[PDB]
């Protein structure tokens, strides 16, 4: 008796029957009462639990404990249920209960159902009713690429255009924003840098992307690059801003069409 | 203050992790700030809150911080400039008249924590 | 302050805003 | 009489528990019922005898309604006696089934036997008044009305709108459209148009009210759906209930230029339309935007069945110039 997995499920599945056994005397006994049933279990799980013994799975042990709660509660009402030949208490779960057809402690469709029904059927307040009348009364990379390449074509390697003259596409404010995020996404991999002209106007030249024929020599590349002194000069681009810099720079053209 | 309660200015980052030098020209506006990692976007964000009495297990990518200093550097610095605000009072040159504060940390590798 | 890896299209602005772009 | 008085007594309380709204053959059900608690139950009627007697007890109770600023009208729902009847016998086998327990005699047995012939008519006692009591419906606050009479505006809009698409055979609508569609012409792949409307959408904007807390609207739209004013589509939408549209039927009729039936001149939310704008085109005449002629399914079913396919404001091919209409 310390491992056998046949004795442990048979045990298990004397238990469950055992559990609807003593289910069916739960309606017995909230209709009559009967202490029979109960100790009869309680013999039953004990006997089980005796060839449990030396057996050690917890399951078992805590559906035994379940037997246990559920033959105590049974035996102490059938006593209660013993001491006098309360009804009523009887009668509303028993209204309860055979309003609990269900299929053969938590509150049940038909529980309510009968009781409401009762009382319509027996209210003798009239029903009522009610109306309305009255109260009616390309991924991202790829467009990078892109706009970075017309960028260094009408840029060149050392010529040097300011900065809302190539940013800002005058036709189209959304179109704009999408080329100033194109040109963002491409300097990071390094190949345009940023420098003043004479009349303090930032100018963009092309920062000569040095031919690195190793990928990860380039990245490192660019993680240098993007580690240098970074100017960072951030402006708000609404509409009303990016007309400003078109009046401010003289720009005429979409740069990165 | 002029501007909302402790408005950020530019942030000057020195011999950080790889960031020799930088200066970000922040916005009193606002900030969507769109772009992947690859310089360390999770470590400026660590060293944002490091370099304001911040503990960076916040988010946990880097804990001690002498290690942010840049390889081969064991001093690193941090100018964090903020436009002080009125709540901001009783404190080591701090009042509710103060203006901008620089909040100058400096990281020494043979320091575990840096001197703000 | 909100840091975000990529952007998407049709994004209605306006003016007392300021988009960013975070580089890293 | 007093046997009869009683009757209607009794009739509009389950109409209370119909809460004003009551089917044809579930009162003729209720008869049966009353009949057997009666006793007086004669067996050599047929069920037009029983309706008979109804209609009697009927006009005696809307003359006192009628004397009460309130009144029953008896009409035939839009979704059409065969549609209704299906998923009324849907119920009527889970009652038969549920009554077999029950069925111990031979009264039973004749109530499970006679199969209920189609019907799609309910009789509801509504409203005839406006005035303070009327208003003082108590059911609840005022922004409940101001928002469900806003929400009914949607639908209104909703219905207006025709939308183009393929036809949603998920709605039992399309299916009996085709069904009458072969049964009148034999044409088992017929063609079917694209083009439908409906007011159901909007429960998306029940939840676009912005004034109040998203819980008591929820609530709200339970006792609604409870109190059966509007109704859940099981894809989501919300329409609103046959006789809550009997009520506003007159008023939007008054309020937005209804167009009834064709055949039987009722306004009906749900038939078929004629899909030819030119038919819903604008009556020059009037300068009122003119809604392409329907009828009501069972009306449009005896038109095509004995007057024509071809409009009559516009003529069109209805077989492919209609529009199906929820
Ligand atoms: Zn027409």
């Amino acid at each position: 008796k310390d491992g056998d997995p046949q004795l442990e499920f048979k045990v298990l599945q004397g238990y469950r029957d055992l559990e609807s056994e003593m289910h069916k005397g739960r309606a017995q006994v909230t209709r009559t009462g009967d202490i029979g049933v109960a100790m009869d279990n309680l013999n039953a799980v004990d006997s089980l639990f005796n060839k449990v013994i030396g057996i050690k799975n917890n399951g078992l042990f805590a559906h035994d404990a379940r037997a246990m709660v559920s033959i105590s509660e049974l035996a102490q009402i059938s006593v209660r249920n013993l001491k006098f030949d309360a009804d009523e208490q009887s009668a509303a779960d028993q209204q309860e209960e055979s309003d609990g057809d269900i299929d053969r402690n938590e509150f049940s469709q038909f529980n309510w159902f009968r009781i409401g029904a009762l009382y319509n059927t027996i209210s003798k307040n009239a029903p009522i009713t009610d109306h309305l009348m009255g109260p009616l009364s390309e991924t991202t990379p790829e467009q990078v690429k892109k706009c970075f390449k017309k960028l260094s074509k009408k840029l060149g390697p050392e010529g040097s255009i300011n900065l809302f003259k190539f940013i800002i596409d005058p036709n189209s404010f959304s179109r704009s924003i999408e080329n100033l995020f194109y040109t963002s996404f491409l300097i990071k991999e390094g190949k345009l840098l940023m420098e003043h002209d004479e009349e303090g106007l930032p100018t963009i030249k092309i920062k000569q992307s040095i031919s690195h024929t190793d990928s990860r020599s380039k990245e490192i590349e660019r993680q240098r690059r993007r580690a240098a002194h970074q100017n960072h000069i951030i402006f708000q681009m609404d509409m009303p801003t990016w007309r400003k810099l078109i009046k401010k720079y003289n720009i005429t053209s979409p740069f990165l069409d | 203050s002029s501007f909302q309660p402790g408005s950020i200015i530019k942030i000057r980052l020195q011999d950080f992790v790889t960031y020799t030098l930088t200066e970000f020209n922040l916005s009193p506006s606002l900030n969507m700030i769109i772009g992947p990692n690859g310089s360390g976007k999770s470590t400026f964000v660590c060293a944002v809150c490091l370099g304001l009495a911040g503990k960076p297990e916040y988010i946990g990518r880097s804990k001690k911080v002498e290690d942010f200093i840049k390889n081969g550097q064991d001093v690193s610095k941090i100018e964090i400039t903020l436009k002080n605000s009125p709540n901001v009072t009783d404190i080591e040159y701090i009042d509710a008249r103060d203006e901008t504060i620089k909040i100058t940390r400096i990281i020494t590798r043979s320091k575990r924590r840096s001197d703000y | 302050f909100l840091i975000t890896p990529k952007l998407l299209t049709g994004l209605h602005y306006h003016e007392k805003m300021r988009i960013h772009c975070v580089m890293a | 009489p007093v046997t009869g008085d009683a009757t209607a007594k009794y009739l509009l309380q389950y109409i209370l528990s119909a809460r004003g709204i009551c089917h044809e053959n579930a009162l003729i059900l209720a008869l049966m019922r009353l009949e057997t608690d009666a006793s007086t139950l004669n067996t050599e009627w047929s069920i037009q005898q029983w309706v008979d007697k109804l209609n009697d007890y009927i006009n005696a109770i809307n003359v006192k309604l009628n004397l009460l600023g309130y009144k029953i009208i008896r009409i035939n729902h839009g979704i059409g006696r065969n549609a209704v009847t299906l998923k009324a016998k849907q119920n009527f086998e889970s009652f038969e089934d549920n009554t077999a327990i029950r069925a111990h005699n031979n009264d039973y047995a004749v109530l499970q036997s006679i199969v209920l012939p189609e019907s799609n008519r309910f009789f509801v006692y509504v409203n005839l008044a406006s005035t303070e009591e009327t208003k003082l419906a108590t059911r609840f606050n005022q922004n409940e009305i101001e928002f469900m009479k806003w929400a009914i505006e949607q639908f209104m809009i909703s219905g207006e709108t025709i939308v183009e698409g393929p036809a949603l055979e998920t709605s039992i609508i399309v299916k009996e459209v085709n069904r009458i569609l072969v049964a009148a012409t034999g044409d088992s792949n017929l063609a079917k148009w694209r083009k439908f409307s409906t007011f159901t959408v909007g429960s998306t904007n029940l939840f676009q009210f912005q004034e109040l807390t998203a819980t008591d609207i929820e609530d709200l739209l339970l006792r609604l759906c409870e109190l059966k004013w509007f109704y859940r589509t099981q894809e989501g939408k919300f329409g609103i209930d046959l006789r809550c549209i009997a009520e506003l039927e007159e008023y939007l009729t008054s309020m937005y230029n209804l167009n009834t039936c064709q055949n039987c001149h009722k306004l009906a939310i749900q038939g078929v339309r004629c899909g030819n704008e030119s038919c819903r085109e604008e009556n020059e005449e009037t300068g009122e935007n003119s809604l392409s002629q329907i009828w009501h399914v069972d009306c449009f079913k005896h038109y095509i069945t004995h007057v024509s396919k071809n409009c009559d404001r516009c003529g069109s091919s209805l077989i492919t110039e209609g529009v199906y209409v929820i």
